[PDB]
């Protein structure tokens, strides 16, 4: 998303192609979803 | 007046397909629907107006 800027819907433009565009903020919080996953199994089981 | 008409028919065949890159080195291809979006970027308006 640093390299790209968004402008409106994607139907007016001719020749567009479908792909994926990533964001850098989402992997920053990805390291904490795996951290909190182990503590959930230590409370529901007993 | 034929060879003069051959030169000016070769400038129009490179400024359409290659753009301006054939005036400063080897000619590089680019579609004309996208070369025109480079001329707006040198004016002050963004790409999305085109
Ligand atoms: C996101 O990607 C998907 C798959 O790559 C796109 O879905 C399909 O895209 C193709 C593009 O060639 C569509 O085919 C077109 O169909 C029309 C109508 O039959 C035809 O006139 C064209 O010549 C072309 O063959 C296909 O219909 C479409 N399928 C669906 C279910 O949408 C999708 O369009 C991409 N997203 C965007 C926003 O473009
Ligand atoms: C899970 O709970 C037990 C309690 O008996 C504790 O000893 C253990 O350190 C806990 N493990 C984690 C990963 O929290």
């Amino acid at each position: 998303t640093d390299n790209t800027f968004v402008s409106g819907n994607c139907d007016v433009v001719i020749g567009i192609v479908n792909n994926t565009v990533y964001d850098p903020l989402q992997p920053e919080l990805d390291s904490f979803k795996e951290e909190l996953d182990k503590y959930f199994k230590n409370h529901t089981s007993p | 007046d034929e060879m003069i008409a051959q030169y000016t028919s070769a400038l129009l065949a490179g400024t359409i397909t290659s753009g301006w890159t054939f005036g400063a080195g080897p000619a590089l291809q680019i579609p004309f629907p996208m070369q025109m979006a480079y001329r707006f970027n040198g004016i002050g308006v963004t790409q999305n107006v085109l």
